[PDB]
């Protein structure tokens, strides 16, 4: 492949250099068409700048923790941390959201990673070896109460159970209800005068519960889980600029007040280098 | 049984490795897909679009006047704008180009630079566009920039001109966060002749200014963009 | 002695000519088209009413002042209210159509200005609160009346700061979009077909818009001396292709 | 090979090797050739 | 030896995965299969049977008279009853249709609704039934409710008339926990002319009502089910 | 007009039924023409014939 | 490929794709068309 062809002196009365940008075009001009070339070749495919790579590897989308410690008298197991769910979303930690919402509508299977390690802050003969159980709870499923209700049973419910310091993988279909996700929907759920805007089940997931299946032993043992997300046999739709201010919320496109200039300021006049 | 040996590296988790995992919904079937205008497939495709580059920098908060280069009657010799070409930093940085090059590591190709211009059709101009290649200073006057690539630009009926600053490099690929081996020259824009409007008008008059990158352009080797960070997760 | 420049589109029952265009821009290079059974869901037989819904309704008419921040309308809400075209939005349960938009604006060679005028699929807009706070419905239902980005925020409506398009991305960058300039000094009109983009093969046209269009000047618009200083700018919009589905007892919607 | 059975548990798919900016570049209605005039 | 190097995940189990295992009882023989009727191959084979709705759900206690949807001699213009259609939950829920929705995710497809009247053979009766696609509200009298999918129902020999909910839906599937922007419509019935009872007759008469899903219907992504729960295990 | 004016203007034709339009919403709805004035000085619309009955009255 | 010699030791079954509704949907002994009447 030729990068740039050969190309010598001019005299024409055939312009490339001049067009009216009011069109909406980017004519494609080439070096070739406005200075004398000499050939040389491409070297390179783009293979690096496939959607496919771009997206494709894993990035950390949630950080969430459970803790293995004696339940007797505890009322509320949720809020002990004694377990604990997550609605799967792409858009709470920025990295990976930034990248994807160069897009309008995206589709692909996802690969899971869920790695877990424990902590012991505070004084403990030894580090003890705790199972965690993930479950994948779709809409409409019972959801656990306590950390050890017939839920778990997960009968019909996908669930991982793996080691903490271990990780756990295996991947997901494209479960959303329409032909790709929105990443974007100027929409409601219904014509309600206060309905939610922006927000939709177009985006949906699915949701996971997290435990730990080892009863207690003596001290107290944190488990802090790690969701990794990676894109596999991805396809995107329309083209959009670039998320420029920060993000202030899940699913929608609000930003902070008094937030800070974006664009850098000139050290200089117009005319400094 | 069949006897294995396991290497260095057994358990690591690469999060940019590519492998086959078992499916946890096992049978389901996806919703079809229906044809949908738009389909990206490289990020080549996209930076080839051209966009505005905020070059009047200048103001002191976000405005739409940072878009506008401000052109003025009857000076003679003068400079109207100057810039490095730090693609991923200055003006470039927000750019959709800017925005995309900061995914990457090292980029190599040829810009495409374009001016539309925006004063009364009955008024006219002639404009020197200069693209000094690295190892010079951004030039002073005119007379040094008119010695390195260079446009002579007509104002007239069609609307605007495209300069392209051609790949002149030893060294095949640059660093797009900015260093100095790697610097890749310096855009001049001066006076030719000078701007002149028709009677009953005044003021001062505006380009525009465009940036894509030519089919020529390779970018490689993927990164994270200093462009956003967070201090807290969200939430809903 | 065909010029870009000249133009002639007719729809129905109604024909716009132009004399001083910049070519015309159809959106991801697609024209609108019906929808075909292979990506067919809903069993229902749809309505096409064609020419009585396919044809140009021109919105009230903006006037660009020195100081004017740029407009937003949303579609198909701009429509609602346009002929037999929104009583059939109404009644069905589902709707789907493409559109070609010509917006107007002439001056004379004296006068210098440029609106940028942009197509953008799911504009998804903010609320100037921050947050999580939501824009409720009848603020991103503005009807033929569109939003002006250069009223002030209100509550429970949109942020409506330019240099953000309406969303934490930068105006600089809306070229990515299906657009076109109008540039006083070239151009007259600007018009742009688009074709039907969602992620479904028909939707609801109340509870969801598809497309806001927005015309944004970005080279002030500078009068010759002594000239009134302002221009109006009118919108004329078309449903082409357009498909209803699903009849019945007829949508009431806030407000 | 794959060793399992369902699609999404295959690994990463392969490049388009497809690319044509045009839809996004020049998405006009007549035709614009380079060399002619913008506007004729 | 044969060099190998092990992934995440890595001993994990994962309850839906399907692979091979060694057998406990090495080369055992199992009872011959004998041949027995009715063997069920899909879920999707018996949501196709029709099932009674208890449609009157106004009772206190669960009671044979939720299932008897009653109607009025001589009333005019009036309504029979109506119910939205969210098939996980309120009437439908408790079907067979409605259970085993109950253990999927999403759902598509189209129900068909019939209605057998029980009423002496001597009467008479002209009923509307009209089903309302999401955008709308239930219909609030019969002129609304003409104007969407509506069947004419003349009471006669043949006993029992089935109206079928045609799919109509932008999105295409639904799910079956009730969601809104999924939702799916109302179902409503009146007097399109009024009962009338021979003579030597009185009182109420009723309908029987049954749901079951037309063959057009699918069901995807398997989940557990909000219908059975228990606190201890059960013993003998 | 001189010839470095320029003007935009809107034709209606209103078929029988309707009252002569009000406001130019009211008469975009009927058969129109966006007239955009320029080098080419004449714009000609046609009234199309629109009716039940095939003659009408010339009085 | 099959590494256990006992036939419970393989993996899942592979889809029916037999259904036939009809002996629970239609077990009529005397035939019934759609569209002809119910009972003559």
């Amino acid at each position: 492949t030729v990068a740039s062809i050969s190309s010598g002196p001019k005299h024409t009365q055939k312009v490339p250099i001049l067009t009216a940008n009011e069109t909406g075009a980017t004519m494609p001009v080439l070096p070739s068409d406005s200075i004398e070339t000499r050939t040389t070749y491409m070297h390179f495919n783009g293979s690096e700048t496939d959607v496919e790579c771009f997206l494709g590897r894993a990035a950390c989308v949630h950080v969430t923790e459970i803790q293995n410690k004696d339940a007797t008298g505890i009322d509320n197991h949720r809020e002990a941390k004694l377990f604990n769910d997550w609605k799967i979303n792409l858009s709470s930690l920025v990295q990976l959201r930034k990248k994807l919402e160069l897009f309008t509508y995206v589709r692909f299977d996802s690969e899971y990673t869920i790695l877990a390690t424990a902590s012991q802050p505070d004084s403990a003969n030894y580090s003890s070896n705790l199972v965690v159980q993930a479950m994948y709870v779709p809409p409409g499923a019972p959801n656990p109460k306590e950390w050890d209700d017939y839920t778990w049973q997960s009968a019909s419910n996908p669930s991982v159970f793996f080691k903490v310091g271990d990780t756990s993988r295996f991947s997901l279909p494209y479960v959303g209800l329409a032909s790709a996700y929105n990443c974007f929907y100027d929409g409601y759920s219904h014509d309600d005068a206060e309905t939610q805007y922006g927000i939709t089940v177009l985006n949906h997931m699915g949701s996971m519960a997290f435990r730990i299946v080892n009863e207690h032993d003596e001290h107290k043992t944190l488990v802090k889980i790690r969701v990794y997300h990676r894109a596999k046999h991805v396809e995107a739709w329309i083209p959009r600029a670039p998320r420029a201010l920060p993000y202030t919320s899940i699913g929608r496109t609000n930003y902070p007040k008094n937030t800070e200039p974006v664009i850098k300021k000139r050290k200089g006049d117009i005319k400094s280098y | 049984g069949l006897p294995t040996t396991t290497l260095p590296g057994s358990g690591q988790f690469l999060t940019t490795d590519d492998r086959q995992s078992p499916s946890a919904l096992p049978n389901y079937e996806p919703t079809p897909r229906i044809h949908i205008p738009g389909k990206v497939h490289n990020l080549l495709e996209i930076i080839q679009v051209d966009t505005l580059i905020p070059m009047n920098n200048t103001h002191t908060k976000d405005e739409v006047n940072s878009y506008l280069i401000p052109l003025n009657a009857n000076r003679q010799n003068e400079q109207v704008f100057g810039t490095n070409l730090f693609i991923g930093d200055g003006v470039f940085k927000t750019t959709l180009l800017g925005e995309i090059v900061q995914y990457y590591t090292h980029w190599s190709g040829s810009l495409r630079f374009s001016l539309m211009y925006t004063g009364p059709a009955l008024s006219s101009a002639k404009l020197i566009l200069a693209y000094t290649p690295p190892g010079a200073r951004g030039p002073q006057d005119r007379r040094e920039a008119m010695l390195g690539t260079h446009v002579v630009w007509d104002i007239g009926l069609q609307s605007t001109i495209v300069m392209t600053i051609p790949w002149t490099s030893g060294v095949q690929f640059r660093y797009t966060d900015p260093d100095t081996y790697t610097s890749a020259g310096f855009l001049s824009c001066w006076y030719q002749t000078s701007l002149i409007l028709p009677p009953e008008t005044t003021g001062q008059v505006y380009l525009l200014s465009f940036i894509s990158a030519c089919p020529d352009f390779k970018l490689r080797l993927m990164k994270d963009t200093q462009t956003i960070s967070q201090t807290v997760a969200l939430t809903e | 002695g065909y010029s870009d420049r000249v133009q002639q589109i007719t729809l129905g029952n109604s024909t716009i000519t132009t004399q001083e265009a910049a070519n015309a821009v159809v959106c991801y290079a697609e024209w609108p088209e019906y929808l075909p059974d292979v990506d067919a869901s809903d069993v229902n037989k749809t309505s096409k009413p064609d020419t009585s819904v396919c044809r140009f309704y021109t919105l009230d008419s903006k006037t660009w002042t020195t100081g004017s921040k740029g407009w937003c309308w949303k579609l198909p809400d701009a429509l609602k209210d346009m002929g037999v075209f929104g009583q059939n939005m109404f009644f069905h349960s589902l709707g789907r159509s493409g559109y070609t938009v010509h917006v107007q604006c002439n001056a004379t060679k004296f006068h210098s200005g440029c609106l940028l005028v942009v197509v953008i699929p799911e504009h998804q807009l903010a609320s100037h609160e921050g947050g999580n706070v939501s824009v409720k419905y009848t603020f991103t239902h503005p009807g033929e009346r569109g939003i002006d980005l250069s009223s002030a925020n209100e509550v429970g409506g949109p942020v409506k700061d330019v240099l953000y398009n309406m969303n934490g991305t930068l105006l600089g960058n809306l070229l990515i979009f299906p657009h076109q300039f109008i540039n006083l000094r070239t151009n007259n009109t600007a018009t742009i077909v688009i074709p039907y983009i969602n992620s479904v093969p028909i939707d609801s046209m109340t509870r969801h818009n598809n497309v806001s269009l927005m015309v944004i000047p970005i080279a002030p618009l500078t009068v010759p001396t002594g000239a009134t200083p302002s221009l109006p700018i009118t919108v004329t919009i078309a449903p082409m292709c357009t498909e209803f589905s699903g009849i019945r007892s007829k949508s009431i919607v806030p407000q | 090979i794959n060793y399992y059975k369902d699609a999404a548990s295959t690994s990463s798919a392969g490049q388009s090797l497809s690319m044509d900016p045009s839809k996004f570049t020049e998405p006009v209605k007549d035709l614009m050739l380079k060399g002619a005039p913008a506007l004729n």
